[PDB]
C-alpha cells in the first residue's frame, strides 16, 4: 500500500545510491533506516562509515521523518546525541518527499555547515566564531570514528 | 508506473487522475491518504488540493 516506499527506497539507494548518501541495511525496525553518509572533499569530512538512523512514523510519506544520527560525527548541525534537523523538514513539509531529497539535504549541509545552532549550540558556535577551530577537530573526529 | 507517494504501482485509469495540474499524478490509493492525516496538500507545492 504505502509501506513499500520504505523498502523500495531502501533498495533503490542501495544499488545506485545518490551523492554521498547510501542506503542498504535496516535498523532495529523497518521504519528505522540505517543509512550511511560520506563526507565531501571541500570540507573536513571523510567517507568512512557514518550511520544515520532515520525513524519514519506510520505516515512516513506524509509526516516529517525523525532523523537521528547513530554515529557521533563532529558536525555543527549534527549534535553528539544524534540530533540532526533538516531545514526543509522544519515546520512540516510537502506530504510525500523521497528520502533521496532528505538525504541530499544532509550532503549539502556537509559542504560548509550552517551557523544556526540546533539542540546544542557548542558545535555551531565554534564554527561561527572560527573555521579552523572546528576544522581541526572535524577531520580528527571523523577519522577516530571511522571504523 | 509507480506513484512516488508510496512507491507502489498505479491503475490504467489512474494515470489521468491528478489532484493537481502540476503534472503530479498519483493513484487514488495515495491521494485519499493525504486527505486523511495531512491537510491534503501537494507533495511538491505545499498548496491545498482543489480536489474534494
Ligand atoms: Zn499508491
Ligand atoms: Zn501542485
Amino acid at each position: 500500500m504505502a509501506l513499500k516506499r520504505i523498502h523500495k527506497e531502501l533498495n533503490d539507494l542501495a544499488r545506485d545510491p545518490p551523492a554521498q548518501c547510501s542506503a542498504g541495511p535496516v535498523g532495529d525496525d523497518m521504519f528505522h533506516w540505517q543509512a550511511t553518509i560520506m563526507g565531501p572533499n571541500d570540507s573536513p569530512y571523510q567517507g568512512g562509515v557514518f550511520f544515520l538512523t532515520i525513524h519514519f512514523p506510520t505516515d512516513y510519506p506524509f509526516k516529517p521523518p525523525k532523523v537521528a544520527f547513530t554515529t557521533r560525527i563532529y558536525h555543527p548541525n549534527i549534535n553528539s546525541n544524534g540530533s540532526i534537523c533538516l531545514d526543509i523538514l522544519r515546520s512540516q513539509w510537502s506530504p510525500a518527499l523521497t528520502i533521496s531529497k532528505v538525504l541530499l539535504s544532509i550532503c549539502s549541509l556537509l559542504c560548509d555547515p550552517n551557523p544556526d545552532d540546533p539542540l546544542v549550540p557548542e558545535i555551531a558556535r565554534i564554527y561561527k566564531t572560527d573555521r579552523e577551530k572546528y576544522n581541526r577537530i572535524a577531520r580528527e573526529w571523523t577519522q577516530k570514528y571511522a571504523m | 508506473v509507480e506513484c512516488p507517494l508510496c512507491m507502489e504501482p498505479l491503475e490504467i485509469d489512474d494515470i489521468n487522475f491528478f489532484p493537481c495540474t502540476c503534472g503530479y499524478q498519483i493513484c487514488r490509493f495515495c491521494w485519499h491518504r493525504i486527505r486523511t492525516d495531512e491537510n491534503g496538500l501537494c507533495p511538491a507545492c505545499r498548496k491545498p488540493y482543489p480536489e474534494d
